[PDB]
RNA sequence: CCCGGCGAGGGGAGUGAAAAAGAACCUGAAACCGUGUACGUACAAGCAGUGGGAGCACGCUUAGGCGUGUGACUGCGUACC
RNA sequence: GUAACGGGGCUAAACCAUGCACCGAAGCUGCGGCAGCGACGCUUAUGCGUUGUUGGGUAGGGGAGCGUUCUGUAAGCCUGCGAAGGUGUGCUGUGAGGCAUGCUGGAGGUAUCAGAAGUGCGAAUGCUGACAUAAGUAACGAUAAAGCGGGUGAAAAGCCC
């Protein structure tokens, strides 16, 4: 049973070149490049989920800062604030109001301003 | 001397950015025959400036 | 005139009408969730939970069809080392409206 | 109306040939005329010949009037390579592709 | 494969890569690394699984009934029109109709006849016994079957 | 629902005018730089240039701390032969010394096109009058 | 029948179920070369993606701050055997 | 080529000492999810609310599967109201894949359960073919040498006079 390969074979090919469009050049057009183009954008994708959340994370530092600044106090004593803040747990993401809602900001750094005296 | 990678197909492309010929734009009609002509130049059936030259 | 609520093992600012996704929710695909433990809520004048969660404020929410989202590719390789696997992952969430809010 | 023209395993490369389609594409199928006979290309025979043929095209097997007509639309793609051998230095003996094109002329009057 | 034990080119120097013979089966025209021969795929089959295995099967057609015996199943003469009427009339299409001693008429009858298969009792084998719809069998021959599997 | 980005279309920005004056240089550059690259607000978007523009003034009288007036480094390459100048503070100040403030809070600014960016919002001026009084600049400190 | 060198090639006509069978003729992939359109690109430095992400363009549903393409700017990032 | 703080810059943004915040990892926690190996409670041709726990990995061992050709199942089933193949798309699978369907194509394809293997390719300076690169670059083969008039011709430096 002497076995054709090929259409097998095509299907793979195209499988990888079709995950590597808009990349350049042979990266997109020559299976043999395509691949280890693709395979690396996977792993990039995989270290980057990862990366993300800290990404963010610091984003929303960095704006909570700028804001508890503005309300003259420093981000670290206005978390350590909110932390003791008759308990009082919320997300630095959620902490966001920062941006869109700039009187319920002051009201937290109050609440936190408060529970530090 | 040889490269030692394959050059892009874009680069051939930049190399090219210069080889586009001109067209003409320069020619003229003579005022007695027919005849467009290179400005300064014999027109076919051999005329110049109105005036038939050249004979032939 | 929002409101704040865990729900994920993650936290969501939202208004009634709008509609959030959520990790996944028993809660059957038509019926009423409440969150009654929000932690702050805000007009033009507010409430921070002095402690965690605002006194009485609840919030009210129909679930909206579940669904698990655009899968991903999982893909590990290890250079010159024989070794690579590649892996599919979804996720389910549930969905829901959010009707409540009552301050 | 389009009807169209073309030059199918013209003697040319096809490089050499776009050089000159290029002078000519969208022009006043007038002003076409006049840059190839004053172009001094072996192309430019080879796609006067076809521009020609096309416009008499337009004239003869559709609505004509050859007035109003542009070159519209000029491309040239590439047509097969015949093969040869070139004695070279030291029993060395080298490919060289003899190349083709296929000049392609579309003529309209929109 | 034709050819020669003539090595294509050089090792060293060419700027090639070994070869050794312009049969490799590497190479294009020409090769073929474990080439097949003519095999033999009979199996064995202990006897006693042989004839434990048709048991086992008899015992099913006749649990899904498709095991139907009867007193002489029999034709008058050679001819297939003949034995698919016995058949319309038996509720018959697909069967096996093992017969005792075999006649020659029911042979030659059935045939022609593609979804029916006639065969005398020692005769009788594991997947036609399990290929048709219905096998028919007569009295006459399972007392042979019978002896026949002890 | 991602969190907010500000967008370079939208951005408002600012104009302010400080007195390099007896400030201590760096702990200038340190504030520009900041306050340069939007870092005090909705930064929050470090793709966007969301920094103040920011008019400085009076650089020569710019402050410095130590012995660095006479003895602060100051080095830099033409890219020719072995094309290595150096200057010294004092020589800075005195040739220029927009450059001294200049040279400072570039190193402060990050990276590439976009910081490079954010650095044009600076104008500095060695003097003590400068003509962007149409940016109706406001004047601040640190 | 027409352009052309009583060419090469081509446009019609016509045959044919079909010339999306015209002789280099079933199907007709891939590398590789073009024409056309959206978007990007002439102060910008590195495995060229990936994470975030404006803008433009096109589809959305009667908006709903979505899909597709593109991808300024930005964090991370030295191919495979 | 500054080049012996990563840089800017710092007189503290350095050292020492005490203290309290904060940032910080694919660690730990939270919510959702899958699987391997155990064993409760509900209850056995048991999977479960489940439940404790484990889940980096070359060489190597073990386990479970995709798909390809060909035999049977198949004188069945699908198919000119469009097969195989080619090219899109959609949904689905942990994956190898599957299924649908637009386009192209225009005569063959086969579920299922089993059976057999010329069963899976990126690398062997692998074999064949096709096609790129350098590049419209080198070169056009003795530095004995050409000029003009007429001619034929679609065109003549190169043929003919």
């Amino acid at each position: 049973a002497r076995v054709k390969r090929g259409v097998i074979a095509r299907a793979r090919h195209k499988k990888i070149l079709k995950q590597a469009k808009g990349y350049y050049g042979a990266r997109s057009r020559v299976y043999r490049v395509a691949f280890q183009a693709v395979i690396k954008a996977g792993q990039y994708a995989y270290r980057d989920r990862r990366q993300r959340k800290r990404q963010f994370r610091q984003l929303w530092i960095a704006r909570i800062n700028a804001a508890a600044r503005q309300n003259g106090i420093s981000y670290s004593k206005f978390i350590n604030g909110l932390k003791k803040a008759s308990v009082e747990i919320d997300r630095k993401i959620l902490a966001d109001i920062a941006v869109f809602d700039k009187v319920a900001f002051t009201a937290l750094v109050e609440k936190a301003k408060a529970a530090l005296a | 001397a040889v490269q030692q990678n394959k050059p892009t197909r874009s680069k051939r492309g930049m190399r090219r950015s210069h080889d586009a010929l001109t067209a003409v734009t320069s020619l003229s009609v003579d005022k007695t025959s027919g005849e467009k002509h290179l400005r300064h130049h014999i027109t076919a059936d051999g005329y110049y400036r109105g005036r038939k030259v050249i004979a032939k | 005139m929002y409101a704040v609520f865990q729900s994920g093992g993650k936290q969501h600012r939202v208004s009634e009408g709008q509609t959030v996704r959520l990790e996944k929710l028993d809660i059957a695909t038509g019926e009423t969730v409440e969150f009654a433990e929000v932690l702050m809520i805000a007009n033009g004048e507010e409430v921070k939970i002095g402690v965690p969660f605002v006194d009485g404020g609840v919030i009210k929410a129909e679930v909206v069809a579940h669904g698990r989202g655009e899968k991903v590719k999982i893909v590990k390789f290890r250079r010159r080392k024989h070794y690579r696997k590649q892996q599919g992952h979804r996720q389910w969430f549930t969905d829901v409206k959010i009707t409540g809010i009552s301050a | 109306m389009e009807t169209i023209a073309k030059h199918r395993h013209a003697r040319s490369s096809a490089q050499k040939v776009r050089l000159v389609a290029d002078l000519i594409r969208g022009k006043k199928v007038s002003q076409a005329l006049d840059i190839l006979t004053y172009t001094n290309k072996k192309a430019a025979v080879l796609v006067k010949k076809v521009l020609e043929s096309a416009i008499a095209n337009a004239e003869h097997n559709d609505g004509a009037d050859i007035d109003d007509l542009k070159v519209t639309k000029i491309f040239v793609d590439e047509g097969p390579s015949m093969k040869r051998i070139m004695p070279r230095a030291k029993g060395r003996a080298d490919r060289i592709l003899k190349r083709t094109s296929h000049i392609t002329v579309v003529v309209s009057d929109r | 494969v034709t050819g020669s034990g003539k090595k294509p080119w050089r090792q060293k120097g060419t700027g090639r890569a070994r070869s050794g013979s312009i049969k490799s089966p590497i190479w294009r025209s020409g090769g073929v690394t474990f080439a097949a021969r003519p095999q033999d795929h009979s199996q064995k089959v202990n006897k006693k699984m042989y004839r434990g295995a048709l048991k086992s099967i008899l015992s099913e057609l006749v649990r899904q009934d498709r095991l139907i015996v009867v007193e002489k199943f029999s034709v008058e003469a050679p001819k297939t029109k003949l034995l698919a009427q016995k058949l319309k009339d038996m509720a018959l299409e697909d069967v096996l109709i093992i017969t005792g001693e075999l006649d020659e008429n029911l042979f030659l009858a059935a045939r022609n006849l593609h979804k029916v298969d006639v065969r005398d009792a020692t005769g009788i084998d594991p997947v036609s016994l399990i290929a048709f719809d219905k096998v028919v069998m007569t009295a006459d021959a399972v007392k042979q079957v019978e002896e026949m599997l002890a | 629902m991602k969190t907010f980005t500000a967008k370079p279309e939208t951005v408002k920005r600012d104009w302010y005018v400080v007195d390099a004056t007896g400030k201590t240089l760096g702990r200038l550059a340190t504030e520009l730089a900041r306050r340069l690259r939007g870092k005090h607000k909705a930064e929050y978007t470090p793709h966007v240039d969301t920094g103040d523009y920011i008019i400085v003034l009076n650089a020569d009288k710019v402050a410095v701390t130590g012995n660095k007036r006479t003895d602060k480094v100051y080095y830099h390459h033409t890219g020719h032969i072995g094309g290595i100048k150096q200057a010294t503070f004092e020589e800075m100040i005195a040739r220029r010394p927009e450059r001294v403030i200049e040279i400072a809070v570039k190193g402060m600014l990050p990276k590439g096109p976009l910081g490079r960016a954010m650095f044009r919002k600076l104008k500095v001026y060695a003097g003590n009058e400068h003509n962007h009084a149409a940016q109706q600049p406001q004047v601040l400190d640190i």
